């Protein structure tokens, strides 16, 4: 009894970044990690 | 006696090219020692033949020390644009990718770190790595246990996969989702958790990767870190969880995640609130177990507060309302939930949402919630007093008019929803008077002619309730309802047939 449940799509919400904005850089965080590993 | 003790590059390049491997090995060591000094570096970087010889020796040698020295030399050259270019133009990428298969750590580390440097600053490096088969090699290395190495490897994957559907498919085919989820469930190193969450976020928008991440235990693994002190990590997990949510409605062991999500609704960060609401809405869809858990930890109250805080922001109210809709039907505590929405002061705002500026998607969901709330008799009067009936009728009339995708919603769904809500509200004698007074009977009779089975059912259902009152049964009969209701006795839908028989009995 009652309304039917339904899913919500966040397709656009998720595809927004990769389409409008350039990818971020993690060098600041990994620079020390890389030198240390080496 | 022995003199001349203490052009070097051109000499070493010749030695690395020597057919004698013992000579190559010794020359390799010397070149490496020289790469340690900035002065000797430029000399090496500026020699196309030197770099090429270093690259060739690395991938062809069978001596571990020579592999180590040449790989280390290239790593040392990768700190400068000129070095990166030379490595790139000399076939260094295919060589480095091959080195990713090395059984020696020092070699693997020089290789992955140098590749990361190429990917970050060398135009054309991403494509070359993909072509060389780097993606496949990298995913295979995710079973390594050095967390710093894993952090650099996963970031390489993120750089290569971002905005590239083909790369995401390659990662999927190599078993990337399971390996990434394992990392989230095993390690505590924040930088690795973060670089890994970034990859999962990128993959979560791929229709093929989504189901693989979920089945691997991704929802539970990401949920484990929603309370970590790292805001960037929490945000990445939340966005990823939301993208995956519509595919995780069949997963077990979600207790912990659901609990944390409800607590997150109380966040001052509106972005966290919005995501958690969206995730909760999808996870409660047709899963009584999840609804039970959400209700048990105060989800109704949290969601009502969320609706109140959201105002006219429909990216928050739609999921919060959809979630409340799911929580108020078909589960052991649905009755408790229907009452909680009222006891937590939510009836007035829920009814308000039926009015402009709300758009159809939100209105559709709100009608559905009111339909559920009406199942609880204690909600009959409050809903009437807030003006729910007149507005539901208004929406019905408008939607029906159109049927004789609007803003993304099928008006037929609004007709079905409003009429269903009215059917339940008509269980109350006082509501029947209001419904009757809005001259709705002629419209309800017309809906019996609807080609949509579910619309005929709710139409007959509301007429059935209204017919309980003589004068109403009379008005229904005067509208010529007898003919259609008689034909409906032969409906394929048990509800339609039963309701029709009930109205016919009452008209007589």
């Amino acid at each position: 009894l009652g309304a039917n449940d339904e899913l919500i799509s966040f397709k656009d919400e998720g595809e927004q970044e990769e389409k409008s904005s350039e990818n971020s850089s993690a060098e600041r965080d990994l620079a020390d990690v890389k030198s240390s590993l080496v | 006696a022995v003199v001349n003790l203490i052009r070097a590059i051109p000499e070493l390049t010749k030695l690395l090219n020597d057919e004698d491997q013992v000579v190559v090995n010794k020359a390799a060591v010397m070149v490496h020692q020289l790469s340690k000094k900035e002065a000797s570096r430029h000399a090496i970087m500026r020699s196309p033949q030197m770099v090429s010889a270093i690259v060739r020796t690395m991938q062809n040698t069978n001596d571990v020390e020579t592999a180590r020295c040449t790989a280390g030399t290239l790593h040392n050259l990768s700190h400068h644009r000129e070095g990166l270019l030379a490595i790139f133009k000399s076939g260094g990428i295919p060589a480095l990718v091959k080195m990713l298969g090395s059984p020696v750590d020092s070699v693997l580390f020089y290789a992955i770190t140098t590749l990361h440097n190429l990917l970050l600053h060398q135009e054309g490096a991403k494509m070359a790595v993909r072509l060389a088969g780097g993606l496949q090699k990298m995913v295979a290395l995710l079973n390594k246990t050095n967390v710093k190495f894993l952090a650099i490897t996963t970031d390489c994957l993120q750089i290569l996969a971002y905005g590239n559907q083909e790369s995401k498919l390659i990662i999927l085919a190599s078993g990337g989702p399971q390996a990434l989820v394992n990392i989230m469930r095993t390690y505590t190193y924040e930088k690795l958790l973060w670089t890994t969450s970034r990859v999962l976020k990128v993959l979560s928008v791929c229709s093929s990767n989504k189901p693989a991440i979920v089945e691997a235990g991704g929802m539970q693994a990401l949920g484990l870190h929603l309370t970590d002190p790292s805001q960037r990590l929490v945000q990445n997990c939340l966005w990823t969880l939301r993208n995956l949510s519509d595919a995780a409605t069949k997963q077990e062991g979600m207790e912990g995640l659901l609990g944390t999500l409800v607590q997150l609704l109380g966040s001052d960060d509106i972005n966290v609130v919005t995501c958690a609401a969206g995730i909760l809405s999808n996870l409660t869809c047709n899963n009584y177990k999840n609804k039970m858990m959400v209700c048990q930890v105060g989800g109704i109250e949290a969601l009502v507060r969320t609706v109140l805080r959201a105002g006219d922001r429909e990216d928050i109210t739609e999921p919060a309302i959809c979630a409340l809709r799911h929580l108020t039907s078909r589960h052991q505590e649905a009755e408790m939930a229907q009452n909680a929405v009222r006891l937590h002061y939510g009836l007035p705002v829920v009814v308000k949402l039926l009015h402009p500026p709300s758009h159809w998607p939100l209105i559709k969901a709100t009608v559905g919630l009111i339909r559920n709330l009406a199942l609880c008799p204690a909600n009959h009067a409050p809903l009437r007093e807030q003006g729910a009936i007149p507005r539901l009728v208004q929406l019905l009339v408008r939607a029906h008019q159109d049927t004789q995708f609007v803003e993304g919603v099928r008006m037929e769904e609004i007709v079905e929803g409003c009429t269903g809500a009215l059917h339940i509200l008509a269980r109350d004698v006082h509501n029947r008077i209001v419904i009757r007074g809005l001259n709705t009977i002629p419209l309800f009779v017309q809906l019996l002619y609807s080609p949509i089975e579910n619309i005929q059912r709710v139409a007959a259902g509301v007429l059935c309730e209204l017919a309980q009152d003589k004068e109403a049964a009379e008005a229904i009969e005067a509208e010529g309802a007898t003919a259609p209701l008689t034909e409906l006795l032969h409906s394929r839908n048990e509800g339609v047939a039963t309701y029709a028989a009930a109205v016919l009995f009452r008209m007589s």
